[PDB]
C-alpha cells in the first residue's frame, strides 16, 4: 500500500541529448507522500539529480527523514550503474535532495558507456523513509 | 548533496 516505509522506482527521461529545463517523474507514494525523482541540466556539463517529496502541498507543519539510493540504470551491465546515497530530513523549505552535479552530462550522454540508448536514460530511486510529522495526525 |  501508499503506506509503505519503502520503495524503488524508475524515471525514464526521453531525448534526453536535448533535456533543457528540470522534469519531474510522476509521484511514488512512500508513507503515504507522493516522492518524484527531479533531473536538469547544471553547469551539458553535469546532470542533476534530486529525490522530491511533498512538494505540491501548501503545508508548512510536515516533516520526513528518509535515506536514498539515487542511481543511473546502466543497460548494458547493472553492476556498471551508477549510484550515490543520501540521507535528509524533508520539509516544506528542504523538500529536494541530491546532486547538482551527480555525474558528467559527457559521460551519461556517451553512446559507449551504456547509460543511453535511444536518446533516453533512466533514473531509479530506492527510499527509506521514517514516519512523518505533522501530516496525518 | 543539497537542496536544487
Amino acid at each position: 500500500t501508499s503506506w509503505r516505509s519503502e520503495a524503488t522506482f524508475q524515471f525514464t527521461v526521453e531525448r534526453f541529448s536535448r533535456l533543457s529545463e528540470s522534469v519531474l517523474s510522476p509521484p511514488c507514494f512512500v508513507r503515504n507522500l507522493p516522492w518524484k525523482i527531479m533531473v536538469m541540466p547544471r553547469f551539458q556539463k553535469s546532470v542533476g539529480f534530486f529525490l522530491q517529496c511533498n512538494a505540491e502541498s501548501d503545508s508548512t507543519s510536515w516533516s520526513c527523514h528518509a535515506q536514498a539510493v539515487l542511481k543511473i540504470i546502466n543497460y548494458r551491465d547493472d553492476e556498471k550503474s551508477f549510484s550515490r546515497r543520501i540521507s535528509h530530513l524533508f520539509f516544506h523549505k528542504e523538500n529536494d535532495w541530491g546532486f547538482s552535479n551527480f555525474m558528467a552530462w559527457s559521460e551519461v550522454t556517451d553512446p559507449e558507456k551504456g547509460f543511453i540508448d535511444d536518446d533516453k536514460v533512466t533514473f531509479e530511486v530506492f527510499v527509506q523513509a521514517d514516519a512523518p510529522h505533522g501530516v496525518a495526525w | 548533496a543539497s537542496t536544487s
